[PDB]
């Protein structure tokens, strides 16, 4: 359907998959922290597969908390 | 306890999230939760790569310490005695005060005033603390960290950094937070 466009205008892949890329770069030899957040994306992933649009939520919400 | 960043501006977005669905948001959750645990100030790593990303400009100390006076209901005490109940009080007041500063620093007159308000509420949150005594640990900590907010403003009053002065505050809402979950 619509399948492309959706999660290509869904933050997950607008913003959290940068976001969480240059989160690496910032310390790129900590294999904890990069193993935490490759866990992290990977369960935003698994919310967003149960619940589309979500993390467009989650990401509005959070902006809307410090306008 | 969990990290401030994400009880004090996560926590809130999950549970808003739980109306659109339970099971996805609670996965968002415990996903912070154990990103976080696993790896401590990640979650500010975090908010901050996204506020960069969607171009929002403010500093992200400043406003956690504005929107920190907040209860965190899994931490708070909702007990009849009357030593619980001012705790629960005094330890609301103290943390409005301190949340009250981002607003209050540029105008030195009010903050003048401001300091004199924190001197106040954090006299009475020990005075409130004494009175359940009758543990001290957290009590020690409390005090460490307000003498710390004391000394970080006699550092602002020659640096001028008000950035210092927000992050003694967070920190000392910290630990009221803490106080309040170690008397729970």
């Amino acid at each position: 359907p619509g399948s492309m466009l959706v999660q290509t205008l869904s933050c997950l892949s607008m913003i959290i998959t940068p976001a969480f890329a240059e989160l690496k770069q910032q310390d790129e030899n900590n294999a904890s922290r990069n193993q935490a957040i490759e866990e992290l994306e990977k369960s935003i992933a698994v919310a967003e597969a149960a619940c589309p649009g979500i993390t467009d939520k989650m990401v509005k919400k959070l902006i809307e908390k410090f306008q | 306890m969990v990290s401030m960043p994400l009880y004090a501006v996560m926590y809130p977005v999950f549970n808003e999230l739980e109306r659109v669905n339970l099971s996805a948001a609670q996965t968002l959750r415990a996903a912070f939760i154990k990103a976080e645990k696993e790896n401590p100030g990640l979650t500010q790593d975090i908010i901050m790569k996204i506020l960069e990303k969607k171009s929002v400009e403010v500093n992200f100390t400043e406003s956690l310490l504005r929107m920190a006076a907040d209860d965190v209901e899994e931490y708070m005490i909702e007990r009849p005695e009357p030593e619980f109940q001012d705790l629960n009080e005094k330890a609301r007041a103290l943390k409005q005060i301190l949340s009250k500063i981002p607003d209050e620093i540029n105008d030195r007159v009010r903050f003048l005033q401001t300091i004199k308000d924190i001197a106040s509420a954090i006299k009475e949150l020990l005075d409130t603390v004494n009175n359940v005594f009758k543990l001290e640990h957290q009590k020690k900590e409390f005090v460490k960290y307000s003498k710390s907010f004391s000394d970080t403003l006699k550092t602002y009053f020659k640096d001028g950094k008000a950035i210092n002065v927000f992050v003694s505050a967070n920190r000392l809402i910290h630990q009221t937070n803490l106080i309040l979950q170690t008397f729970k």
